[PDB]
């Protein structure tokens, strides 16, 4: 068991990595390719895609991960810290001369214990009344561990009333139901607003399309719209038939579109086309006031049936009333080389837009990211109501029942006892990591915690003592509304124990192959 | 060889030669300060918290460094008291110099004058929160001398380390009648003999000869010791020399060499104990005092290692001068005697700086924060081109205090904020605890230090600051 | 497994040298060291003394075999395999989970329990002290574990050699410790086995003073034995020889002349029949010499003059002056005989007395089979050690007979030692199987025929008859190999107790050092 | 910054003597360049001529030097101490402790483990020089080193040299028993005791007596060629008188029978003559015989150490009750026994080769200073690892007993209780047990003797991996073995926790 130690002492270097990443304290790591992309973020899954690593036992901390990002997507440092714990119990516990195994049996009866009092610590909450109160505290907490402060009172209100646009009375909730977000460059990154409507990324790419309209009628295409002898006479001919393809739908569209209404062309009219665009159709489109695109988008079409009931047209050959929509107010913005069109005064719109401006790419990488992890946390948040109170408060209180245990859960005497320590104290590092973060003393925190939950304990009162990392001292979790999903620890105490089976299974390290 | 510097890269490159120097010394600062480890060209290594050994086995690449160590040389010579709290004040200078130098195109010359400006204000305040004290009481040094030993365990032997020394201490003094009260303890030499206990040592007023007699079974006791500054060979020459010392009829001997058989008919004829050679050294300690008379008793004791002997004059005059003595150190072990010798060591100039000022500055951080509130005061006073560089200094006494801080790992804002008022307007005596890392009583609390190891040290430090801004060019690589 | 287990393969190579090294069909080598010395030898010992020592355990099997050269030395093989053999059954006991300490615990245990089985092998329990005729049947196997050619023409050396030292004295008559370095061998090249003589007194290979030692034929002369050696007078420092005139130039020839005059005939005064002179003299000492007819040593070495004193029996006199009538010599014969073509100066006598430390001179054709005949005289005269300053060494069966009773009694000391022991005792008993393998896979036979043959003597069971043949009947090959049978009492092929009862100590403490070593330190080597 | 690199390369210097502690331990082999085989348990020689990588080595091996006037055995405790302790950084102070922190709390410990090693210690009664229990120490002590073979034998060996050497005061020591014999002879079994003096030299000629009862011991330019003789017979007279003086002055008492014993003993060559002529008087003589050895002479029959030829008085020469001379190799033996009133004993060991009697010479020197300390304090602590395990219990639960600065202290307290316990699980570990379980008996053996409100010291038996009594067993430590070890425990801690930075530099 030479080798046992080798693959221990590499992995050992991994925590470093994303430990300055946790928490609502942490801070940031810039990560720098040669392709030119600056991306500055405290998620995992970039910084450990383009980053080369020395031990290969890192490729399976980044296959934890993938779980771990269907089903919460944020705050997944966690799943190395508890590993990092391990790695430096490991060596410890196993010179003792207990078998690795024994040690990964014993997490597996304390996995089973901790979900039977998983139950008892989480509150239940009810999502059906809608709480605004409760909704603000826990996107508070999930916006502080990804951005600052500043953007952290801005998208407060904003991913709060975005989740509230999706639901029903059978707590339906469909994550592809709201998914676009409109990436811009305009202002500061702080002056991003919520829209509740639908927002178009394309415009006019003429100085004669309709600059403001109010009800628009939008045709949607897909496939190219831009087309590619014995005398002269012949060439003549086959160029000016080029155009008679296009001049063919151009008739068709100036006599369906005055049919309902012709007198008045005060109305919008969208022509929307996935390839470039032929210059002839312009001529017909600016006399008709008919507004057009070059170069537009496909997948952006389908959020017009889940508002006005629009319909995405793929060839011309069908053309309805169902395709054209409708709109009670369009504004147009002009910014930088594509116009942007916005629809709002929509009657009952079921899906939120959310509008993002910001100064450069870096800085638009950073909300982007954020609000992706964070509405998809949210969101998850309404799928199941029960609520375990957040802050780290389970990890503590939890190793509190573990450390005394006896007549209760024993089993085998010392073999089960050494999984039972070591479990109950893997945990307690991500209270120390929380208040390192934040630049004070995680064991003088962590004692005034101690002693809170003997003076609570011994009181019989029931009560949740959380971190307060801005004061460094003790708090409620209730008091400062930090909460946590059910999925997202139950997952994540089941996930880190599985990934944690990996490394101390693994016997020995061999080398086998061709040169 | 050139290895001329010009222009801005003259000015960085001797900044950062004492820059990072002054980050490795600052676990050196304070009871609580940590253990340096050093790297000699034989591999070996000295775990010692003396910055004295630390910057000579150090080499620098930089020249600029290499007079930190001879400034250094210079405050223990004349000092020497505590380089704990003492020598650490040498690299805290050109650290805060760094801010602004070339950053605002201001010559050195003009640093100069405000340099010269800060030692006329910084004279006042040293003897301005100076306090007198008892200058005959010897229970005032008792504690003095444990304020420094806290670096050990020794504080259960302080009892009799701390009288070891202070015995000596009365006996000498006296070079004078008036004017000061100078003394030299280099006479008193400290022998460390491995094994046994402290309390093996004997120490009193007098000058204490270490030899044996001649025989250890012989009479103790002399009524008047009256001290005068192979075998046929030693028995007819030395005859010739202890016998003829009789003609003025002392009953002391002193020999170079041993006495032999013969000798021993004449010598003890005279009613008395003989005594045998004696160390060459100590014939120096009684040149001092005293043909001398007026010796009141001789002692003489017996153990394994080496003998004892006691030579009591009692009464120096009939005005004269200092007396010297001999001590001998006993420890408990071998490594732990070698190391606890700096502490007792330099105990001898724990209490010769206090006969030469009776008033106490306080310590314990408190004399860095009065002098930097003073030099604070003066600066929006004098304004003037010396604004920047004279505030500036008074930025590097307050960073001195904030090194002890380093020590506990806290903030020093929040103590420093306090020690603002507390103690500039408070008293003097305010100042950060060692031990528990707050604002305490300093007398209270027992730290405090002799002017003289503030005066004779902050002086000096702002006086070697003036090389460091002398420097213009570096040539190197030819000879001398 | 990178300790304990490859200083195994170091001696592993040493140990299958020393498998075709042991017993009489053993094979030869070649041994060149690096400042040029040759050695050819069967015997293992000789060539890890000139071979350089690398591993640790390499040294401590030399030591252990130097041992035996001091106290037995014959077969010294026997239990450098068998130490190398418990190695082998070291990696089955480590693959098995065996602590070093309970493996030690097994051969020390074992240790003790097989010198008590040695009082059960006990045969030929009595024997003679000054019969040379029962000593000459004894000591003729003993030179089967070198090369057994000729085993009557070494006996007879022997006999002639042992005939002259020997001190008789029949009955009690308190005799002395046998001196093992009196008796000397000296290599002569050519001539046949035959052609080897004996000298009673001490052989030298020099040129003869004046013409040829003679004149002795009368006997009746005295020799004495000087330690001061003859030389030029001179002081202890080096001096300088200072004249004062011109005069005394030609008197410093003359004056050491006079000395020549006076030292040679106060030295010749006695007429002593032999002088010896360590040192070199001058031309002028024949004029005295000859006259009187003195034999003159010149320049012997250091080590054949302490043996000289008990040849010639004179007092070694600490200063040269006038030989004293009181301690003299006694002296009759001194010749000169020529045997390989240069003469040599032999001291032997003819009757008339006998004394002790004697000499051989072996003739033969190859110098290199000298050297095994060498070491066969150091082993030889090593057999006749163990039946003089003990009180006996006894005999037991030989020829690998003796280690197959044991078998059977080790395994019958595993079955009542339960625990860690029964797997350390019953591959103990398996070191004992290395011994009849080794004789028989230098003799070339398959060991499939050897096995029921090995288990048929003693392992089945002894008879109730008296004097069963299981114990008169051993493994050797002549013509019987088909079988594999042989009886050893009528070849009276045995070795004595003392034999194996050195060896057992050294099998458990070449176990205990080689099996407790945790790492190797070296420093600077 | 550089805080962490003494902590990670020092870590892995606890491997070198680990398996080095204990009676069931193993061997270790150490050979130099001068062709040297050391093959021992003794920390001295395997911290001394080995190469050491880490700088940290340095300290650790001079602090063997207090070790070795005191203890010598068992000082692996040295470097599982420190190891332990850089093991106790990865965990303590990467929480972010300051290094002095925990050290505060190893000196508070330090008088805690004195108040309680008073409490665990046993006195004994030196005065009545009772063997029963100088037998028991002294196997144990043997158990360490060598195996049982030479434990047996040198048992009664080491018992009866330490009785030898006593007084009213009960004043031992070692510099009065000194010289040890060192050679190849039989086995090492076969080691034999002399309550006498022992010579190492003997008769050369085979006139001189083998066995009397009485001895006396008597201690000790040229013009021409002819003129250079006067010289050479001149410098002969200057040894002749000193041979001719020694013939009228042994007939002070008697020189007319030679029917006693005859000694001379002197230091540099003598005349060869002497022989003849100590051969009518049967006096007996030496070649190259030593001088130090002379001085114990003094202490048998009374005698008095002699240089030169000049002075011989009566008082120099003794009566000795019976002296007998065995040979042995080259070199023989004069053996002084049946003495009337013996002050010293000389130690004669016997073995086969170099690497035998390498743990016979480490044993020898280890085992009578081992003893030594057990007659100067009366005061025995049981072994087998007793106190570190019962010490680390005491320390474990404290609270209002002692804790000093809270949350501080408590974080060093745990690291001192837990270093601890890897000595008996070092124990275990090479005995090829499970520590897990030998640790968790031992654990119900103390609180099943703390509980029947009797006090009991319960030992850790090695050969079933189970509890024993260390009073039973036999194995006891001196007083002084744990009093300096515990307390340079403190010191080689606070050497590398005290210790900041270490720099890369020096003058090429």
């Amino acid at each position: 068991d030479a080798a046992l130690k080798v693959n221990v002492t590499s992995a050992e270097g991994l925590q470093s990595v994303l430990e300055t990443n946790l928490g609502p304290k942490g801070t940031l790591k810039m990560l720098v390719d040669g392709a030119g992309n600056i991306k500055l973020t405290k998620d995992g899954k970039v910084l450990l895609t383009e980053m080369q690593i020395q031990s290969p036992t890192a490729v399976l901390i980044a296959r934890a991960a993938a779980a771990q990002d269907e089903i919460t997507g944020d705050g997944t440092t966690t799943v190395v810290c508890l590993v990092g714990e391990l790695l430096r119990q490991a060596h410890r516990f196993i010179q003792e001369g207990v078998h690795p195994r024994i040690i990964t049996d014993g997490f597996e009866i304390a996995r089973k214990e901790s979900m039977k009092f998983l139950d008892e610590f989480k509150i239940s909450k009810t999502n059906l009344s809608n709480d605004r109160e409760f909704l603000l505290q826990v996107a508070r907490s999930s916006l502080l561990t990804k951005v600052d402060a500043d953007l952290t009172e801005v998208l407060t209100p904003i991913v709060t009333d975005a989740v509230l646009s999706v639901y029903d009375a059978q707590a339906d909730n469909l994550d592809l139901h709201m998914v676009e977000i409109m990436q811009m460059q305009h202002l500061s990154p702080k002056d991003t607003t919520f829209i509740k409507g639908l927002v178009l990324d394309h415009g006019g790419r003429h100085p004669d399309m309709p600059t403001r309209v109010k009800n628009a009628y939008v045709l949607i295409l897909n496939v190219s719209l831009e087309y590619e002898y014995s005398s002269a006479d012949q060439r003549d001919k086959l160029a000016a038939s080029e155009r008679k393809f296009v001049d063919a739908k151009l008739k068709k569209i100036i006599d369906l579109k005055n049919e309902v209404c012709g007198m008045d062309p005060d109305k919008g009219f969208v022509i929307i086309n996935q390839k470039g665009i032929d210059p002839m159709s312009l001529d017909v489109f600016a006399k008709h006031n008919i507004l057009a695109l070059r170069r537009a988008k496909r997948r952006n079409m389908e959020r017009l049936q889940l508002v006005t009931g629009g319909e995405a047209q793929n060839s011309v050959e069908d053309l309805s009333p169902q395709i054209l929509g409708f709109s009670g107010l369009v504004y147009q913005e002009t910014i930088g080389e594509e116009k942007f069109t916005y629809v709002t005064e929509n009657t009952d719109p079921k899906s939120c837009t959310i509008l993002i401006k910001g100064s450069t790419h870096y800085a638009l990488a950073q909300t982007k990211d954020a609000v992706r992890d964070g509405l998809r946390a949210v969101a998850n948040v309404l799928k199941d109501k029960n609520i375990i109170p957040g802050a780290g408060a389970f990890y503590i209180a939890l190793s509190r029942y573990l450390r005394s245990a006896n007549m209760n859960k024993l089993g085998a005497k010392g073999k089960t006892k050494t999984g039972i320590e070591a479990f109950a104290e893997a945990l307690l590092v991500i209270p120390k990591t929380l208040v390192k973060n934040s630049g004070f003393d995680p064991l003088d925190v962590l004692a005034m915690v101690e002693d809170e939950l003997d003076d609570a304990q011994d009181s019989d009162e029931t009560r949740y003592v959380g971190v307060d990392l801005n004061i460094g001292d003790s708090c409620d979790p209730t008091i400062e509304g930090i909460w946590d999903s059910y999925r997202v620890l139950r997952n994540a105490i089941t996930g880190a124990t599985g990934i944690a089976s990996n490394l101390l299974l693994c016997d020995e390290l061999l080398r086998a192959g061709r040169s | 060889s050139q290895e001329r510097t010009t222009g801005r890269q003259a000015q960085i490159s001797n900044i950062t030669a004492a820059k990072a120097v002054a980050d490795v010394i600052r676990t050196c600062l304070g009871p609580k300060a940590m253990l340096k480890m050093l790297l000699d060209p034989m591999g070996g290594l000295v775990l010692t918290n003396d910055g004295h050994a630390i910057l000579r086995e150090i080499d620098v690449a930089h020249p600029a460094a290499k007079s930190m160590l001879e400034l250094s040389r210079t405050q223990d010579e004349e000092v020497g008291d505590g380089t704990t709290t003492v020598i650490i004040l040498a690299g805290e200078i050109l650290a805060q110099c760094a801010p602004y130098l070339i950053e605002k195109n201001i010559h050195p010359v003009i640093i100069i004058q405000a340099l010269k400006k800060a030692l006329t204000d910084a004279l006042e305040v040293i003897k301005q929160v100076s306090k007198p004290v008892d200058v005959e009481n010897d229970a005032a040094m008792k504690k003095l001398i444990q304020a420094s030993i806290g670096t050990k365990y020794v504080i259960h032997w302080s009892e009799k380390m701390c009288e070891l020394a202070l015995d000596a201490v009365k006996t000498v003094r006296k070079d004078l009648g008036q004017t000061f009260e100078i003394d030299i303890k280099r006479y008193v030499r400290v022998e460390k003999i491995p094994g046994g206990d402290v309390l093996d040592s004997r120490v009193l007023k007098g000058v204490l000869l270490n030899k044996d007699v001649v025989h250890p079974k012989m009479s103790r006791h002399i009524e008047n010791p009256r001290v005068v500054l192979i075998l046929q060979i030693e028995e007819e020459q030395v005859q010739l020399m202890c016998e003829q010392i009789l003609a003025v009829r002392p009953t002391l001997v002193i020999t170079e060499k041993g006495v032999s058989d013969l000798a021993q008919h004449y010598l003890l004829k005279g009613g008395c104990s003989v005594l045998r050679r004696v160390k060459k050294s100590d014939n120096n300690r009684i040149a001092r005092v005293t043909v001398g008379t007026n010796c009141g008793l001789f002692k003489v004791e017996m153990i394994g290692d080496e003998y004892f002997s006691f030579l009591d004059n009692c009464k120096e005059p009939l005005s004269g001068l200092q007396k010297a003595c001999t001590i001998m150190l006993r420890g408990g072990s071998k490594d732990i005697l070698n190391e606890i010798d700096r502490n007792l060591q330099d105990a001898m100039a724990v209490a010769r700086n206090v006969m030469l000022s009776p008033s106490l500055s306080p310590g314990g951080g408190a004399t860095e924060m009065a002098v930097s509130v003073k030099l604070a005061e003066k600066a929006k006073q004098l304004e003037g081109i010396q604004q920047w560089p004279y505030q500036a200094v008074a930025d590097a006494m307050e960073c001195i205090p904030r090194t002890l801080i380093q020590n506990a790992g806290g903030d020093p804002i929040r103590l420093l904020s306090q020690l603002r008022a507390k103690h500039a307007q408070g008293n003097f005596t305010t100042g950060i605890d060692g031990d528990k890392g707050k604002i305490v009583d300093m007398v209270s609390y027992g730290i405090w230090e002799p002017e003289v190891i503030k005066q004779q040290s902050v002086k000096t430090a702002i006086e070697s600051a003036c090389l460091l801004l002398r420097v213009d060019d570096i040539v190197s690589g030819v000879r001398k | 497994d990178g300790q304990i287990i490859k200083s195994i393969a170091a001696i592993r190579e040493l140990h299958q040298m020393c498998l075709t090294s042991m017993g009489p069909c053993g094979r030869n080598k070649i041994i060149v060291n690096h400042l040029g010395k040759i050695i050819i030898t069967n015997d293992a010992a000789t060539m890890l003394r000139e071979l350089d020592i690398v591993h640790p355990a390499v040294k401590v099997l030399v030591m252990a075999t130097e041992q035996q050269k001091i106290d037995m030395g014959d077969g010294t093989n026997l239990v450098m395999i068998l130490a190398g053999e418990l190695l082998n059954v070291s990696e089955k006991l480590i693959s098995m989970g065996l602590s070093a300490v309970e493996i030690i615990q097994g051969y020390n245990m074992a240790r003790k329990f097989t010198l008590k089985e040695l009082d059960e092998m006990v045969v030929g329990e009595i024997t003679d002290k000054n019969d040379k005729n029962e000593l000459l049947k004894m000591i003729k196997p003993v030179i089967s574990s070198k090369k057994y050619g000729s085993e009557d023409i070494l006996s007879e050396l022997v006999s002639e050699a042992v005939s002259h030292v020997l001190p008789v004295a029949q009955q009690a008559g308190e005799i002395p410790y046998f001196n093992v370095d009196s008796i000397r061998v000296v290599k002569i090249m050519g001539g046949s086995l035959s052609n080897s003589t004996v000298i009673k007194g001490m052989v030298f290979n020099r040129e003869p003073e004046g013409h040829v030692k003679s004149l002795s034929e009368d006997k009746k002369h005295k020799v004495a034995v000087f330690t001061c050696p003859l030389d030029i007078a001179n002081t202890e420092t080096k001096g300088t020889v200072l004249l004062h005139n011109a005069q005394e130039m030609l008197d410093f020839s003359k004056g050491e002349e006079k000395q020549i005059d006076a030292m040679m005939k106060e030295i010749a005064d006695m007429g002593v029949e032999c002088i010896v002179a360590g040192a070199g003299v001058g031309e002028l000492a024949l004029h005295y010499l000859n006259r009187y007819g003195i034999l003159v040593l010149k320049v012997p070495s250091k080590f054949e003059l302490r043996r000289l004193c008990r040849v010639c029996g004179a007092t070694p006199l600490p200063r040269l002056g006038a030989p004293t009538p009181e301690e003299l010599g006694l002296v009759e014969t001194v010749k000169t005989m020529e045997i390989g073509g240069d003469r040599v100066t032999v001291f032997k006598q003819e009757q008339g007395e006998i004394s002790r430390t004697s000499t051989i001179i072996l003739r033969g054709a190859t110098q290199n089979n000298l050297d095994d005949i060498e070491r066969a005289i150091d082993d030889g005269v090593a057999a006749v050690k163990g039946l003089m300053k003990p009180s006996g060494g006894k005999l037991l069966p030989g020829a690998g007979a003796t280690e197959i009773e044991l078998i059977s009694r080790i395994t019958k000391y595993g079955e009542r030692t339960p625990g860690l022991l029964q797997l350390a005792i019953k591959q103990f008993a398996v070191a004992f199987e290395v011994v009849p393998r080794t004789l028989a896979e230098t003799a070339g036979l398959d060991v499939n025929e050897v096995l029921p043959n090995l288990y048929a003597a003693h392992n089945v069971t002894e008879p109730g008859a008296v004097k069963t043949d299981h114990l008169y009947k051993g493994v050797d090959i002549d013509g019987e190999s088909d079988e594999g049978v042989k009886d050893i009492r009528e070849e009276n092929i045995y070795d004595m107790l003392a034999t194996k009862k050195f060896a057992i100590n050294v099998a458990t403490e070449a176990a205990t050092t080689v099996l407790s070593i945790d790492q190797i330190i070296m420093a600077k080597k």
